[PDB]
RNA sequence: AGAAGACGGUCGAACUUGACUAUCUAGAGGAAGUAAAAGUCGUAACAAGGUUUCCGUAGGUGAACCUGCGGAAGGAUCAUU
RNA sequence: CCGCCGGGCAGCUUCCGGGAAACCAAAGUCUUUGGGUUCCGGGGGGAGUAUGGUUGCAAAGCUGAAACUUAAAGGAAUUGAC
RNA sequence: AUAUUAAAGUUGCUGCAGUUAAAAAGCUCGUAGUUGGAUCUUGGGAGCGGGCGUCCCCGCCGCCUCUCGGCGGGGCCCGAAGCGUUUACUUUGAAAAAAUUAGAGUGUUCAAAGCAGGCCCGAGCCGCCUGGAUACCGCAGCUAGGAAUAAUGGAAUAGGACC
RNA sequence: UACCUGGUUGAUCCUGCCAGUAGCAUAUGCUUGUCUCAAAGAUUAAGCCAUGCAUGUCUAAGUACGCACGGCCGGUACAGUGAAACUGCGAAUGGCUCAUUAAAUCAGUUAUGGUUCCUUUGGUCGCCACUUGGAUAACUGUGGUAAUUCUAGAGCUAAUACAUGCCGACGGGCGCUGACCCCCUUCGCGGGGGGGAUGCGUGCAUUUAUCAGUGGUGACUCUAGAUAACCUCGGGCCGAUCGCACGCCCCCCGUGGCGGCGACGACCAUUCGAACGUCUGCCCUAUCAACUUUCGAUGGUAGUCGCCGUGCCUACCAUGGUGACCACGGGUGACGGGGAAUCAGGGUUCGAUUCCGGAGAGGGAGCCUGAGAAACGGCUACCACAUCCAAGGAAGGCAGCAGGCGCGCA
RNA sequence: CCUCUGGCAUGUUGGAACAAUGUAGGUAAGGGAAGUCGGCAAGCCGGAUCCGUAACUUCGGGAUAAGGAUUGGCUCUAAGGGCUGGGUCGGUCGCGGCCGGCGCCUAGCAGCCGACUUAGAACUGGUGCGGACCAGGGGAAUCCGACUGUUUAAUUAAAACA
């Protein structure tokens, strides 16, 4: 590589875009943006493989240009716009609104939500700063220094944020007993209150998350992203509800599902 | 092509390396700058990422600070009297980092006359007469003096520097990297320092 | 003298050593105010370097220099550079189609604190890896253990 | 503002010359190995093979070989009062 | 003279058990395979040769190939023939 | 036809040989290497659970700390700390690109493949239900438990604790 | 499926090999109806290349006076399409090949509290201004050369190109200075308390120094703050900027206020990354045993350069550093890895080749541009090959895709 | 090679010319041993410093092998040595002594002297610098004699004698 890389090689792709083999060389590349390449959902996949709105690269193109699509309600005429985790996409015209947030199998799921709801988001922050004369400032993960945060908002607490002002509506610490999405590795999409934070100075940190239904499962800081005050959560989330099966259990709950309820 | 890089000696162990690339723009050195002193003369240079290089050439001016009494005024940058590195940066007069210049006393003595409200520098009468009893002549009295009269054993200044400003140059090092920066900006050697080289001087001389 | 033995002048950065007029001599008791800090991690950072006047930039507690990554213990066998000794760390790598190993030996060079005094080889060193110092160097030492057998 | 030009420095192709190194090949004559063969000279070895063979080592011999010294049994004596 | 004890040189003895066997109380305790560890062989020839190194006064020693060739060469035991 | 794998226990860690088939250095010393005897908390005690008593199973006897923090005097026991004397070992957790590979689901007409399909529905529902799993990923690095084995320390011209 | 058979003998049992047997690649022979997948100039020659193509680009929104088209409207420049040209962006990806390269590459792991980062997203962005200077292209016209994606002179004429540079702003606010003035006490010097014109500074970024200890961390010489100065001076910087669409409201008539994008910039975060570092791991090879070092070997101190940490380089010191746990060298039919073929369990072999990393563009060197190149479908050199020449000169790079020659079993 | 002390009058004559032949010195375009019995003769080489040195070998050598580089002038830097000195405070006796107590440079510092080298740098010239002088040409082979030594005073130095 002389300078930045441009392409994206299909395979190459994540795997949570559920990108298919016979197709293209290419998959899309998102593009730089509020998050991660290998964590996001470029626009273009959202629409025309999940909402199946559009068929190709075109029809998500045309549909990109009559600036209907609106992530985190702001208007882009991008399909590599790398929408992400609790961004919204606000489709508008139809009036569905999304969040995308992470299923048990993490995947980014269609995630319908009510115009009201969609009002807010949901950001973990990544530092506190204080820049020059004393302004004190936050970084959400998702790149909004907000400034003239609340002198109470440390490192891995989230805030609320009423989009349309931008600025910190309410918010929350991370401790002990408090709601929890991981947001990385295996446990992708479960969901539980924390239970145990290890501090281990330099190497970083594992936290504990006791699922709801009895599983604990542990991850390290990093991923972990809270949405609550211990077991009720600020957002909708999606059914499955950040639960995880055993492939025996899953199997189970199709078999029921089918033969008797029709 | 004049280049920085570890892949082209050997090891800990004295091996040959073998080169799997060719030089790379960033791999990368440039000729030195060496400004000597003299009159203003940068030349900027682009380096990684745009930004500025300001490669000094030639200079007087630096913002030497005389760190004790906390005044930082810009001066003639007088002669190269020591460098630690090298003799010949000395003989060549050439202004780096750690240098060891002289620069002129005179922003100095000026502020000290101004503030501490004493004079620097020993005379018989030609300076006290006419601008210093200006400075005083007290026709407020009461609060100017009292000030002044504040300014106590205290103005006192080493015996070595009060020395220096009676000859008329400081003894000073510098801090900046002029190659790089442009400026040449340092300090006045004071107290151990200064005595130790002005040790090392006297010895130089023989 | 003592200190200074080389062609510049060996200041601690940071501290000033210059700001004095008051009665009791000339300056303090202690005289200088030395710099250190506490280098992290739990590590204790000794008396010898914040007492003692000596001074080195490669100090990783009375000097510019973060301890940040691996720490690998060793045992000191060369001491035979100036602030500067060897370490052997040896290490049984697995082969694995003789379900077997083999001994395995990597003699790398650390820099040693003159907070150190009476270090000797065949002693259990400490060191934290930090930013390359020397072309081969990039592991300060940070304890010394020593007791392996031979007197306390 | 500022071109061409020039001292010096710097990187440094490239050439000229040695020096090492790896490989590949020519060669009068020499001296091996193998294989073909319906040759020549013997008869060393296997039966005590007609001088037990064999070892190590020396000298000699047209050739196999012989002899000297000290060994070996894998001998042609597990045994001789 | 008659025992016993340790440790040697061997000997006879047998369905200990091994081994292609002749044989071996070790050559046993091995497909029921691992006490420890050193040196070593990988069809027969070429060949312990050529070459390089090394040692030696020499004689020679230690190290040590290949090209090429070739279906056996070999061990043990049996019946014969001699 | 040639390379190459199995056959090949004819390269042998599993697992081969070395009296006579090919093979133990002429002998002894010897450093590196490799290998190294035995030895320290154990029965018991008390309960939940199973076939007045016996025989099998399951939480307990990480110690100390209060010199530290508090979930004008205190309790209560958690953050810190004498971190597990210091490793190996094991077990758990995390972290681990995809494709491949294994392997769920799924009549590509079968199959190699692929990642999708399938449904209600007279279509008036102007639709709906879903998949796109899981495992493995040497060695090294990181996390917590275990402490048999194997190494390794600690008091011997003396040293551990005490308003 | 954890398999064996033929061959030394008159027969026998062994040791042993040869030979068969079954996979997989490469080639080839002979054959071949149908359908679905699908490898394919790697092995030899990182040998050579005829010809064509493979990187360009315009919106409402950077410059249109081609007149090349055309309006509907004039005369208040501009109306609407628009070749060309200047400007901006891109050409650093993609594609190809595997020559080199053996702790190197590369894989896992870790650092960046040792640095850079176009863009993307989010922050910040208090007397020419009713808007300045001159220049140049296309265009028009003179031309020169045998000849090139050669250009020279003469006319003009734009800007978001290139330059230049103001109103705001509160004789006010806060730091110093302080003409002086006032009140209390005192025998009085003095002591205490107040006020205060006139001056300098009147800071985001940069450089240096000093003082103190809002927010952070296992971890600061961090972030933020105070003082002093400096400006990396026009070639520090934002300070203070150009385009498009609709078109409104004034205790008020001719002025003054206004939303919605576009583009732009300095600093910070953000992403994409990049870059160097940490720990462990690689095939054969001793007919390779010592190797490295005043021409950096390995340390140290000060510098230098570099985006930054380091012998990266210079200077002065010290004499280090690796090695039988195989250094040093040599070889490799060696790009690394994911993987592939074989397989009972162990293994063996392979991996030029569709993903990731790396390297290189006939060979070597240097460098401009730019955020990013030591780019080769960029230059400048030499060498090697080659092409026209009017002989003075000029142009070249398939290991892109096709294609050819050459090499070969391919 | 040039000079001072000291010594001399150019070695048994002078003058004028400057032809050939000579004797002794030089130089030579291009070629470079073709010359000749034969490189005879002359020519190259040469000093020092720094590298760098083969076959072969009696392991001593071969060796200045071979083969390369540098050298002037000037202006600087760095490195190498000697000597002497504190018994200071208190007491008392005559700047000097004697006693007692500190100090005790015990990492030494201070002043004062003195040869001479060597290494590095800058500048500098019409690339010249061991500027004269002095001063090895190399290599591959064979034959002989080991070597060093000796030998025919007046033709033989050799492989002869030792
Ligand atoms: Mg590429
Ligand atoms: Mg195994
Ligand atoms: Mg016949
Ligand atoms: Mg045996
Ligand atoms: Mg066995
Ligand atoms: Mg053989
Ligand atoms: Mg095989
Ligand atoms: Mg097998
Ligand atoms: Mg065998
Ligand atoms: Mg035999
Ligand atoms: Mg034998
Ligand atoms: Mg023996
Ligand atoms: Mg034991
Ligand atoms: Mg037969
Ligand atoms: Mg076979
Ligand atoms: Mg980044
Ligand atoms: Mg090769
Ligand atoms: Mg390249
Ligand atoms: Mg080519
Ligand atoms: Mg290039
Ligand atoms: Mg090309
Ligand atoms: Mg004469
Ligand atoms: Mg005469
Ligand atoms: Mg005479
Ligand atoms: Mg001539
Ligand atoms: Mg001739
Ligand atoms: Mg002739
Ligand atoms: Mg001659
Ligand atoms: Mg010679
Ligand atoms: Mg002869
Ligand atoms: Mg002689
Ligand atoms: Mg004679
Ligand atoms: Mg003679």
């Amino acid at each position: 590589a002389r300078g930045p890389k441009k392409h994206l090689k299909r395979v190459a792709a994540p795997k949570h875009w559920m990108l298919d083999k016979l197709t293209g060389v290419f998959a899309p590349r998102p593009s730089t943006g509020p998050h991660k390449l290998r964590e996001c959902l470029p626009l273009i996949i959202f629409l025309r493989n999940k909402l199946k709105y559009a068929l190709t690269g075109d029809e998500v193109k045309k549909i990109c240009m009559q600036r209907f699509i609106k992530i985190d309600g702001k208007v882009r005429a991008d399909i590599t716009y790398p929408a992400g985790f609790m961004d919204v996409i606000s489709i508008d015209k139809t009036g569905e609104n999304f969040r995308l947030i992470y299923d048990t199998k993490g995947r980014f799921a269609v995630h319908r939500i009510t115009p009201e709801e969609a009002k807010y988001k949901l950001c973990k922050v990544r530092k506190i700063f204080v820049g020059t004369k004393g302004i004190p400032h936050l970084v959400t993960h998702d790149a909004r220094t907000i400034r003239y945060p609340d002198p109470l908002i440390k490192m891995n607490d989230t805030i609320q944020i009423d989009l349309e002002t931008g600025k910190i509506t309410d918010f929350i610490k991370f401790d002990t007993g408090n709601l929890c999405m991981v947001t990385g590795g295996a446990n992708l999409g479960r969901i539980g209150v924390i239970t145990n934070r290890e501090r281990h100075p330099g190497s970083f940190d594992v936290v504990h998350v006791k699922d709801a239904n009895g599983n604990s499962f542990a991850t390290r800081l990093s991923n972990i992203f809270v949405i609550g005050k211990g077991n009720k959560p600020w957002i909708s989330l999606p059914r499955g509800k950040g639960i995880r099966l055993t492939i025996a259990e899953e199997r189970d709950k199709r078999l029921a599902a089918k033969q008797s309820s029709g | 092509g004049i280049s920085r890089d570890n892949w082209h000696k050997r090891r800990k162990t004295g091996g040959k390396r073998k080169p799997y690339h060719k030089k790379r723009k960033y791999e990368l050195g440039r000729p030195a700058a060496n400004t000597k002193i003299g009159p203003r003369r940068i030349h900027t240079v682009r380096v990684r990422g745009g930004n500025k290089k300001y490669r000094a050439l030639r200079l007087d001016v630096g913002n030497f600070s005389w760190g004790s009494e906390c005044c930082t005024r810009k001066t003639r940058i007088i002669d190269v009297v020591y460098n630690a590195s090298n003799n010949e940066l000395v003989r060549t007069k050439t202004l780096v980092k750690n240098c060891i210049v002289l620069i002129d006393s005179t922003p100095y003595r000026q502020w000290y006359e101004s503030h501490y409200a004493l004079p620097l520098g020993r005379k018989k009468g030609a300076k006290l007469t006419p601008e210093e009893e200006e400075i005083l002549n007290k026709k407020r009295s009461k609060k100017i003096q009292k000030k002044y009269d504040e300014r106590k054993k205290n103005a006192k200044i080493s015996s070595l520097l009060e020395e220096q400003f009676q000859q008329g140059k400081l003894l000073a090092c510098i801090a900046s990297r002029p190659g790089q920066c442009g400026r040449a900006d340092g300090y006045v050697l004071e107290g151990k320092e200064l005595e130790f080289y002005l040790r090392k001087i006297k010895a130089r001389k023989g | 003298a003592d200190i200074q033995t080389e062609r510049a002048y060996q200041k601690q950065p940071t501290i000033f050593q210059n700001k004095k007029r008051v009665l009791l001599g000339e300056t303090g008791k202690e005289k200088l105010p030395r710099y250190y800090k506490n280098i992290g991690l739990g590590f204790k950072t000794p008396k010898e370097a914040i007492e003692g006047t000596y001074i080195d930039k490669k100090c990783p507690f009375t000097g510019n220099v973060s301890i940040r990554g691996r720490i690998l213990s060793g045992v000191v066998t060369k001491m035979k550079m100036q602030r500067t000794i060897v370490i052997r760390r040896d290490y049984l790598h697995y082969i694995r189609k003789y379900n077997r190993f083999e001994k395995r030996h990597k003699n790398m060079s650390v820099h040693l604190s003159p907070c150190f005094r009476d270090v000797q080889i065949g002693d259990i060193v400490t060191v934290g890896e930090c930013r390359p110092l020397s072309k081969t160097v990039r592991f300060n030492v940070l304890k010394v253990t020593k007791a392996a057998g031979t007197k306390k």
